[PDB]
RNA sequence: AUGAUGAGGUUAAUAGGUUCGAGGUGGAAGCAUGGUGACAUGUGGAGCUGACGAAUACUAAUCGAUCGAAGACUUAA
RNA sequence: CGCGAGCUGGGUUCAGAACGUCGUGAGACAGUUCGGUCCCUAUCCGUCGUGGGCGUAGGAAAUUUGAGAGGAGCUGUCCUU
RNA sequence: UGAGUAGCGAAAGACGGGUGAGAAUCCCGUCCACCGAUUGACUAAGGUUUCCAGAGGAAGGCUCGUCCGCUCUGGGUUAGU
RNA sequence: ACCGAUAGUGAACCAGUACCGUGAGGGAAAGGUGAAAAGCACCCCGGAAGGGGAGUGAAAUAGAACCUGAAACCGUGUGCU
RNA sequence: UAAGUUAUUAAGGGCGCACGGUGGAUGCCUUGGCACUAGAAGCCGAUGAAGGACGUUACUAACGACGAUAUGCUUUGGG
């Protein structure tokens, strides 16, 4: 089927409100110092320690 | 599905080259006006 | 089976062969979160069989892992099942099972499928 | 003052790329940095080249404590695109748009 | 479908492995014996066994992080 | 004569061919017979399932009442009196 | 606008090691699978420089690309039968 | 008392050309940095592209996509809601 | 305690404004064309024409010029 009128700006805008995307879910290395992503292992400096 | 082109150089001399064209009084005709409007290429 | 690895049986019984062959053969592999899940479980029964060092129990073996040799033995020549019963074998004769470990690496570019790092324990 | 750096015609249509600003937008830029580097989106490094370049425009040329500062104005922008096409069957063609971006990042000191 | 719903996150039985069973198959390999041979019998309801029941911290659910209240206004009691 | 962006294409009304018949003829039926491309990724309303936000004058967990709304609602036969 | 929607063109890859700013895809290797009256070998037409080496990765490649039938720089076709 | 870049020749510009067709034949689009290239030394981020400074210039929001720079369209922030 | 009244939230959206990007309208301009006027002249070729192909440069894809004497030769004048 095709679009019988198109759609205005609001109601692109209204649909476009949960498109959004999330955080990465991240932490601390209490080894790195520098952030890493929970319960994966520190791609800055070495091990998981867990 | 077989198209309608298939190249052949001796058949595209034959029927449109500059011989062929020199042969009759429309083909100097032929000639004659693609250089009134002065293409680069006359025959093929 | 568990998980359909998006292969069929054929295609997905030798995927899993391979890749145990693979981690029997270099200790430590990086591959996906999935086939990382099912790997865990196809070795940790190999390496039980292994442990029980029987003839039928090393012709079982025989028949779910590949046929590749271990040219750096420092010219020696192992094959994979040689090692399996010997080196795997005599190193974990005590624990009573759980003998990977897999380790969350992060998302992989091009898929941003989740990468592991399965080792032997 | 407010520092800031640009990338212009960057080759990433510029409504995937308003995602992942939308993210850094008003962080602490010690944080922003690690939020690019651990998303999934591919429109992640490309940023954190503009963000690290608009940090090294702090500390030199003008002198700013780069702990000092947030990100405040994030944005992505149109450039020119660039007009292809896709046959479709029986004849027809499609116009495919490769668009591309300018992504400007500004961080400051609050000062 | 995804999210959500539930069961758990070590002070732990949530999933995998391990040891037992349940059910399914139907007598594993090797060896000895009888046949000259295809084979048969014993060792032996044996050996294998995905999803079902139980126990066992061996492996992985690490460490962390966020959100989330201080109780309006009259009137009568 | 509900329903083909749900299905079919058997009849009737596309090009082929034939019978009877009307027409000098090209051809036509009161007819009859064999064959013959049925496209569409759902924007809005509607419908069926499912989440998020805020509201419900503090912030929560659990158990509920029921204003309403939906579902079901059929029937024979044999024995006894 | 439709819309981050349909599509990404029949099919088996896996892992190790390299290179590198960046690797599911590039190079190497082992294993696995597919064709095998053919997905192999040689040729006519036709194409016309796409062939090779060393660099490159803005565009093309339905993703990626450090790679390429693409970009740059150099080369390569030898007849008395 | 002709046009002034969708105008004027199809063609202000390597135009009867890209391109399309077996062929006859059909046929576009494409002007403007500054007075002068003085066309951005050097530093910093980055693989590069691109930037931020310092410069040249009367002017760089005149940086070779280079006079002005509208509308569609796409964004960032806020005053009321 | 009870009965009543009333908002603040804005995931987002609306209008106003501020600031930016694409985009190439408008403004001004000309190495280009259009319509004529006055004056010439109105043919070239077997002593090879018009039109081309291939080449020619220190480094040459292409454009103009040139033809193995080739990015040009001699002479007559001007400058």
């Amino acid at each position: 089927a095709v679009p019988k009128r198109r759609t205005s700006k609001t109601r692109k805008n209204k649909r476009r409100t949960h498109f959004k995307i999330s955080v990465p879910g991240m932490t601390e290395c209490p080894n790195c110092g520098e952030y890493k992503l929970s319960h994966r292992v520190c791609k800055n400096c070495g091990s998981y320690n867990g | 599905v077989k198209r309608t082109y298939q190249p052949n150089k001796r058949k595209h001399s034959k029927v449109h080259g500059f011989r062929k064209r020199m042969s009759t009084k429309n083909g100097r005709k032929v000639l004659a006006r693609r250089r009134r409007k002065g293409r680069k290429v006359l025959s093929a | 089976g568990y998980r359909k690895l998006g292969r069929t049986s054929d295609q997905r019984k030798a995927m899993l062969r391979d890749l145990a062959t693979s981690l029997i053969i270099s200790e430590r592999i990086e591959t996906t979160e999935a086939r990382a899940k099912e790997v865990r479980s196809v070795v940790e029964k190999l390496i039980t069989l292994g442990k029980k060092g029987d003839l039928a129990s090393r012709r079982n073996a025989a028949k779910t892992l590949r046929n590749v040799e271990i040219l750096n033995e420092d010219e020696t020549t192992q094959t994979a099942l040689q090692k399996l019963f010997g080196e795997i074998a005599e190193r974990y004769t005590e624990r009573q099972g759980g003998y990977t470990r897999i380790l969350k690496q992060g998302p992989r570019r091009g898929d941003g499928a989740e990468s592991v790092i399965i080792e032997l324990v | 003052m407010e520092a800031k750096a640009v990338a212009r015609t960057i080759r990433i249509a510029p409504r995937k790329v308003r995602l992942v600003l939308d993210l850094i937008r008003g962080k602490n830029a010690a944080e922003a940095i690690a939020i690019l580097k651990l998303t999934n989106k591919a429109s992640s490094p490309v940023i954190e080249k503009v963000l690290m370049s608009a940090l090294a425009n702090a500390e030199h040329n003008y002198d700013m404590n780069t702990d000092e500062l947030v990100v405040k104005e994030a944005y992505a922008n149109e450039g020119p695109t660039l007009k292809r096409f896709r046959p479709r069957a029986q004849g027809r063609a499609s116009a495919i748009n490769k668009r591309t971006s300018h992504i400007t990042i500004v961080v400051s000191d609050g000062k």
